[PDB]
């Protein structure tokens, strides 16, 4: 390898993709070539860095000056002020408090401080597309003891003593389902297994981070999956809308095939195994463990009543195993560093760290990798960076749809298995969302309840018709037409949908609508009684007025009345006829005074 | 040939291996109910009104595939899984056509029989049906969507018995629909008339 | 981007369908590269693909319209995104869709018949983190407002 006095890695995130880094990665190799270091600069396409707020990102080696905001306008200065004259710009380095310090590592920072990268270790670090720097940087090292010297016996023993459990939502330990593939037998001696990357859920996107991150880890984790079992065959599952992370995996399947990883009498042993992609378009309910297994066969999308389990039957009548990409990074970092190390980590009841992804209304937008036992408080406050402009946060949503709302009264709340539950919340991906006053928190159940109703399945009749017919009791607040006992009434629902359904969705689809009511009941009552939206959201529960003091009485606002409900003479404030518009709101933003208020 | 030794309601029971709960309980003459099931062609589950609760689980199990499995303990009279029957049921019926005087099959339909045998009195809901479009073009089948409750056993029934096959299911919600292809009628694909 | 290739021409489905017969499980994966190929679904061409396969209509059709992701109908030029995500929505994403509605003057799930302007219900493209996000055919927009809306729109 050639001797690099620089070295420059770039953000090849979803995010930044999105800002046009491929824009600056074309612009970056052609100063190169004008200023004749191309040969002594290194330009590398390596994963998200888990900050996309800042995106694109550029860090210099073996500077790690930190860049953000780096835009199209100051391509060739960069390159001649820091790569030619070795001297930083402060104006482009982020500054989180503000005077002046500059942090010389990634976690001196706030928002990388209690950020524990296990299986993000070397994502956002190597260059997926080069085999030669994920095997210089302790790659495939796995592989080479467990096909010389470990039993497919003794590796599921370490799985235990790890303590492993899933992080798919169910809360599952993992290496009793690695002993429940392992018991079973087939009439033919056939095994086949299953890889989970199908993420549908909003505000969830650290699923494939590790797919733009590393496809060599992922691979390599199936070979020691079907070595466990004795799986011969495998399978992995990706989206179609994802046209930039789909390339680039087959190609890193190529090289597997290059040197023998992949295949036949892999590395000199009597074990064969291999992949190939399958190409699903998005269809959050495959994610389901047997809602795979018959869309990957080409029939109707059902999910299949369990028991039988999908560990004793599967593909063609053959045992096979059901996972996410997540859980199956830190399986080399258990036997290269022991499984005492992940259990080093953590609560008593579950061991390791856990990965999720924030959004909301958040100073710092990207991804963050908590260890186990960390309060709710610290979360917001000195990790985010606060809540922006000075808002007052209300409630602080986890799972999506597939769990509930945290209010202000859980602050100091263990984030875990048994806390949640306890809190009638569930993780499931990790997606955090943070709520403050600025909006309404009665439609934004109905927002995730939007969600439930477009993607059911169609097959059980509580997740079909319970749920539209639980839509117009909401919206009949929400237009004013309710009657008081209607919030009873979905309290008859509560408990009869939960207990009656088949789809993974029916048992977690009125869970936010249970959360909030145990708080937020007055202001139901609210909506009910006063006919008044807190927020001054719900638009026919809002009226407008204006205030005498700062309207010139121009009457703009009177040409843009579509309805007419305003009117009056010049030079004075005009009057508003509450019942008559239709309340669009056309009239508020037409004034260049804001004269304007929601009551 | 396995044997399998299972507890219903404190009476134990050996069944060959594959048999389930509903035809073993029927033999020990114990009644589950059933719209979804007929023998040999359709165990899919889908009306979820036989439910049963199951010890040792999370939640409730429908007692029509459910297999049969060593130790377990299965006790059929709590009160929350009949409040589970009538809460489906109550569903159910607010979806399904309630002028049932005039309805064609009046006497013996399925659904009235369940209504009394559930023992339901209070109906609190209003709600939007399926669309009402009447294909009276055929010569010898009219179908009439607004009555349809989605047994799937019809499909299955022209699936595999008949080999035919004309018949599928479509959309999303309430759009999810028993249809024939391409939004025809019987007298324009190749129905056979069977019956 | 490669032509869409009309209706009538029957000989590349008959090929692709000669080309994956031995795969356990093809009918996802031929109707997406027919999708890919010609744009659009008519009846013929799936029809002639069950003579093929010898296999009846009912489950590909089923499966056909079953995924959003599957059109039933010719389409327009250019697409029309809003991320109706969660992490989009917070920040008032339904300002956005009322806007696009003002201007376009069609609803949501409406092609313009100038056959250039199309809008759908896309949930998530996966760049929440730039909230609010526009996309267009590969061009993706972010931390925008109400303001911005017609200017972009403008651009094309
Ligand atoms: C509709 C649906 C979608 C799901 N999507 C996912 C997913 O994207 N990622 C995931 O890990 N689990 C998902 N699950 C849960 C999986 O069934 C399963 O729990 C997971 O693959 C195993 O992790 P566990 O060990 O925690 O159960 C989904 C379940 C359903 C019903
Ligand atoms: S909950 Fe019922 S209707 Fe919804 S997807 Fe699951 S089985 Fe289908
Ligand atoms: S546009 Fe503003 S200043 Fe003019 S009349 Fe209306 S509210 Fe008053
Ligand atoms: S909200 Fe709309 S209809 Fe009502 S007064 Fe204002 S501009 Fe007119
Ligand atoms: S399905 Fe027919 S017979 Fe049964 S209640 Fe309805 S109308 Fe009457
Ligand atoms: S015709 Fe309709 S009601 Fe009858 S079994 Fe088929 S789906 Fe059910
Ligand atoms: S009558 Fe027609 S639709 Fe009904 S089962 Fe017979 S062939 Fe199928
Ligand atoms: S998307 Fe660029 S750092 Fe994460
Ligand atoms: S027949 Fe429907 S639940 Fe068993
Ligand atoms: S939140 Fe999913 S695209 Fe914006
Ligand atoms: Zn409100």
């Amino acid at each position: 390898m050639a001797y690099k006095r620089s070295q420059i890695l770039i953000c090849g995130g979803t995010g930044c993709t999105s800002s046009g880094s491929m824009v600056l990665v074309k612009e970056l190799k052609k100063e190169l070539v004008k200023h004749d270091i191309l040969d002594e600069v290194e330009v590398v396409t390596t994963g998200c860095f888990g900050l996309c707020e800042l995106g694109p990102v550029v860090i210099v080696y073996p500077e790690g000056t930190f860049y953000s905001r780096v835009e199209a306008a100051d391509i060739p200065e960069m390159v001649e002020e820091h790569l030619v004259k070795g001297r930083p710009l402060d104006r482009l380095i982020y500054n989180e408090k503000g005077d002046g310090h500059h942090p010389l590592s990634i976690n001196e920072l706030g928002f990388f401080k209690k950020q524990r990268r296990i299986a993000l270790a070397n994502c956002g670090v190597i260059n997926p597309e080069n085999i030669d720097e994920y095997i210089g940087f302790d790659g495939y090292l796995a592989l080479e003891k467990v096909l010389l010297t470990m039993s497919p016996v003794d590796v599921i023993n370490e799985v235990k003593a790890s303590g492993l459990r899933g992080r798919g939502g169910g809360g599952f330990p993992t290496g009793l389902k690695w002993q429940f593939a392992h018991d079973a037998v087939s009439e033919d001696g056939i095994k086949y297994v299953a890889c989970n990357a199908d993420e549908g859920d909003p505000g969830a996107f650290m699923d494939r981070s590790v797919l733009e991150g590393d496809p060599h880890a992922v691979i390599e984790a199936m070979a020691i999956a079907g070595y466990a079992v004795g799986a011969s065959k495998g399978y992995v599952y990706v989206r179609a809308e994802y046209p930039i992370a789909v390339n680039r995996l087959q190609i890193a399947i190529d090289q597997a095939k290059e040197y023998g990883i992949l295949g036949e009498n892999i590395f000199e042993t009597d074990f064969s195994f291999d992949l190939e992609i399958r190409l699903g378009a998005g269809a959050f309910v495959c994610g389901e463990e047997t809602a795979l297994m018959n869309s990957i066969e080409g029939k109707r999308g059902e999910p299949r009543p369990r028991p039988p389990f999908p560990a004793n039957k599967g593909l063609f009548g053959k045992p096979t195993v059901l996972n996410n990409v997540e859980t199956y990074a830190n399986i080399p970092k258990i036997i290269l560093n022991g499984a005492e190390w992940f259990a080093s980590v953590g609560t008593e009841k579950s061991k390791g760290t856990k990965v999720f992804a924030l959004g909301g209304k958040i100073n710092n937008t990207g991804l963050l990798e908590i260890p186990m036992g960390t309060t709710l408080r610290e979360i917001i406050y000195e990790i985010g960076g606060g809540i922006p402009n000075g808002k007052a946060f209300k409630a602080a949503q986890t799972g999506g749809p597939s769990g509930g709302c945290l209010p202000e009264s859980l602050l100091d709340t263990e984030i875990d298995y048994d806390n949640l539950i306890a809190a009638g919340s569930m993780m499931g991906s990790g997606g955090l969302i943070v709520m403050d006053e600025d909006n309404c928190m009665v439609d934004v159940a109905r927002f995730f309840l939007d969600f439930t109703q477009d993607e059911s399945c169609g097959k059980c009749p509580p997740c079909r018709i319970g749920t539209k017919r639980m839509l117009e009791i909401l919206e009949r607040i929400c237009d004013g037409k309710g009657v008081e006992g209607d919030i009873e009434r979905l309290e008859e629902l509560a408990v009869g949908i939960k207990s009656s359904a088949l789809c993974g969705l029916g048992q977690t689809a009125p869970n936010p609508v249970l959360s909030t009511i145990r708080f937020f009941r007055d202001e139901y009552e609210a909506h009910i009684r006063d006919k008044k939206c807190p927020a001054g959201v719900c638009k026919h529960l809002l009226d407008f007025k204006i205030n005498a003091d700062t309207c010139k009485g121009c009457g703009i606002c009177a040409k843009k009345c579509p309805a007419d409900a305003i009117s009056g003479e010049k030079k004075k404030p005009y009057n508003i006829d509450t019942s008559k518009c239709i309340k669009c709101g056309a009239c508020i933003e037409a004034c260049p005074f804001g004269s304007i208020s929601k009551a | 040939m396995k044997e399998i030794t299972f507890k219903i309601n404190g009476q134990e029971m050996i069944v060959p291996e594959g048999t389930t709960i509903l035809e073993a309980a029927r033999m020990n003459n114990i009644d589950i109910p059933t719209l979804c099931y007929l023998k040999d062609i359709n165990e899919i589950g889908a009306c979820r009104m036989c439910l049963v609760e199951i010890a040792g689980a999370r939640a409730l199990q429908a007692a029509c595939v459910y297999p049969v499995a060593n130790g377990i303990e299965v006790l059929t009279n709590s009160p929350k899984v009949r409040e589970a029957r009538r809460v489906n049921l109550e569903l159910i019926l607010s979806n399904h056509n309630r002028e049932c005087t005039t309805c064609i099959r009046s006497e013996n339909c399925e659904l009235q029989t369940l209504a009394t045998d559930l023992g339901v009195s209070d109906i609190p809901f209003e709600g939007e049906k399926s669309g009402k479009l009447i294909d009276d073009l055929s010569t010898s089948v009219v179908r009439d969507e607004s009555k349809c409750i989605l047994c799937k056993r019809c499909v299955s029934v022209c699936r595999d018995v008949q080999s035919v096959a004309v018949l599928g299911t479509v959309g999303r919600g309430f759009t999810s629909q028993v249809q024939p292809v391409f939004n025809k009628s019987l007298a324009d694909v190749g129905c056979i008339n069977c019956g | 981007m490669a032509e869409l290739i009309p209706v009538e021409n029957l000989d590349v489905v008959k090929a692709i369908v000669a080309e994956h017969r031995e795969v356990p499980g093809c009918l996802m994966q031929i109707l997406q590269e027919t999708q890919l190929k010609y744009g659009y679904l008519p009846l013929e061409l799936q029809g002639t693909i069950a003579d093929e396969l010898g296999i009846p209509l009912t489950e590909v059709y089923g499966v056909a319209t079953f995924y959003s992701q599957f059109t039933l109908k010719p389409k327009g030029k250019y697409k029309i995104g809003i991320c109706l995500g969660t992490a989009c929505y917070v920040r008032g994403s339904q300002a956005i869709i009322d806007k696009v509605n003002s201007v376009l003057g069609t609803q949501v799930g409406d092609t313009t018949e100038d056959g250039k302007w199309s809008v759908d219900a896309t949930r998530c493209v996966g760049a929440c983190g730039l909230a609010p996000v526009m996309m267009i055919n590969e061009e993706v927009f972010g931390r925008l407002t109400v303001d911005e809306i017609p200017g972009i729109l403008e651009k094309y």
